[PDB]
């Protein structure tokens, strides 16, 4: 359902042939101005020509998308307008919905814009774990489950798409020490501080570390573990290495900025 | 003087004239009336028809419009001419330009297209206006009926050629050397000025060369001294 921005392009399209033609016969009407050394005026009108093919091309090729208009006479709305002539004295329905879109839309732009907020300082539950933890792990490719083997510490476990789980723990809040381990684990009956690799995940640790040191958020620690997971959802590919090439070194990974690269390049 | 005619009884530019006892309406008969041979001059008619005849050809629809807007806040709006001998020439050169049309076919435009001939209509009006303008009689009806509706051919816009004034009252007045300080048709007027444009002392304002053919008495009659602004003057672009 993404035909609301080909409409909105055609639309401009279609504006933008209409000013063009506008444009063309405008300045059609005005001959060559002052040159006193040759009509530079043919480039202008050259260029006008030139700007209203653009704008043709650009409608045929808008005419390409907008594969059909479906049924579904507008999705449940007509209750009142096309329905009972009582119940339609309707407005309210549509105005209600539009102030809605915009409160959402200009709150949410409000919100992010002062992130950078002038707070100085700050001076003058063990329940919602496994809410949040769920709520994180309804993600997709993102199978997780806590344990919490000893005291109120969710040791909890991810993996994603390999072999590659990573066992990070926590502490009921500002989950921290985090350890990352390929392929083979939980020895005994419980996780482990093995933190073996082949000196490709030591380097993982180590950027998860520094972003679990990274996330540290004042209050919503339940923004903080959604933007966690989702930054590290981020190392389900390692098939991009831009300011270097792919094997500059042995491993290549560091997105903070959800672009992954070589290491040892930043 | 214009004519190259053939003989005649005496001075055949005078019918032209003389045709003021003549019909109202259908200026066709009219013509037959008068007359209709010795009327050609020059088989190259494209001389001042398309370019200078568009002048009269628009001035009788402004005057015509101008009419039955008499509430406007001017006495004449725009110009009254309520004398009748200023709207009997404008008949008899209505009657030569359709002359002109019926031997060559670049005759003034419809202004836009689609009369129908309106030629005929705007002659007609002309005549209704003129019938009682001529010797001492009171003025318009029908008529006012009939300016009112306007065919999908009326422009508007014309040029009306003006001249600033210098408007030192009582007091007194500080110019300088430079720097001045605020306080014609036959083509002669492009979007942007890319010519000569020899101005004139008051509204002239037309190119030097004007770059034609045989329209030269014109450009003769306006070397010299013209309407008080014989001081022709140069105006960079």
């Amino acid at each position: 359902g993404v035909n609301l921005e080909a409409f909105s392009q055609a639309i401009s399209a279609i504006q933008a042939l209409r000013s063009s033609v506008s444009r063309v016969f405008d300045c059609l009407k005005d001959g060559m101005r002052n040159k006193e050394t040759l009509e530079g005026r043919e480039k202008a009108f050259i260029a006008n020509f030139q700007d209203n093919l653009h704008s043709v091309n650009r409608d045929l090729n808008e005419l390409e998308r907008l594969s059909n208009l479906v049924g579904k006479p507008s999705e449940n709305h007509p209750l009142h307008n096309s329905g009972l002539l009582s119940l339609d004295p309707y407005s309210q329905l549509l105005q209600a919905y539009k102030w809605s879109n915009k409160l959402q839309y200009h709150a949410g732009l409000a919100s992010g814009l002062l992130n950078q907020q002038s707070l100085k300082r700050s001076a003058n539950p063990q329940y919602v774990d496994d809410v949040i933890s769920r709520i994180d792990r309804m993600f997709p490719e993102m199978s997780i489950h806590l344990s919490r083997p000893n005291g109120t510490s969710a040791m909890l476990l991810v993996t994603l798409g390999k072999v590659l789980k990573v066992i990070v723990v926590m502490r009921s809040l500002f989950i921290d020490r985090t350890i990352v381990k390929g392929y083979n684990t939980e020895d005994g009956k419980l996780d482990i501080w093995s933190k073996s690799s082949y000196q490709v995940f030591q380097k993982v640790t180590d950027h998860a570390t520094t972003a679990l040191l990274h996330y540290q958020l004042p209050q919503m620690p339940d923004v903080v573990v959604r933007s966690f997971m989702t930054w590290l959802r981020s190392y389900i590919k390692l098939f991009q290495a831009p300011c270097q090439r792919c094997g500059k070194f042995l491993q290549d990974g560091l997105p903070p900025t959800w672009r992954d690269f070589r290491t040892l390049e930043a | 003087p214009h004519f190259l005619n053939t003989p005649d009884k005496s001075p055949g530019d005078r019918l032209a004239e003389i045709c003021a006892k003549i019909t109202d309406v259908d200026i066709d008969k009219v013509m037959i009336n008068l007359k209709t041979e010795e009327f050609v001059l020059d088989m190259n008619t494209l001389q001042a028809l398309q370019q200078l005849l568009q002048w009269v050809g628009d001035f009788v629809l402004y005057l015509l419009v101008s009419l039955p807007n008499q509430g406007s806040p001017l006495r004449p709006g725009h110009s009254f001419l309520r004398d009748g001998t200023s709207l009997g020439m404008l008949r008899e050169l209505m009657v030569v330009i359709r002359i002109w049309g019926l031997l060559k076919p670049s005759c003034l435009p419809v202004y836009t297209a689609t009369s129908d001939d309106s030629m005929s209509l705007l002659f007609r009006l002309l005549t209704k206006l003129w019938i009682c303008c001529r010797d001492e009689g009171a003025a318009s009806p029908a008529s006012d009926g009939l300016v009112s509706r306007l065919q999908p051919k009326q422009p508007l816009r014309l040029r009306f050629g003006r001249a600033p004034t210098l408007p030192s009252s009582t007091s007194t007045l500080q110019l300088d050397g430079l720097t001045r300080a605020p306080g014609l048709h036959l083509g002669a007027y492009p979007t942007e000025e890319c010519k000569a444009c020899t101005r004139c002392g008051c509204v002239t304002m037309l190119k030097s060369p004007n770059k034609t053919t045989a329209v030269t008495q014109w450009e003769q009659r306006w070397i010299k001294n013209c309407l008080c602004g014989g001081l022709w003057r140069r105006v960079p672009l």
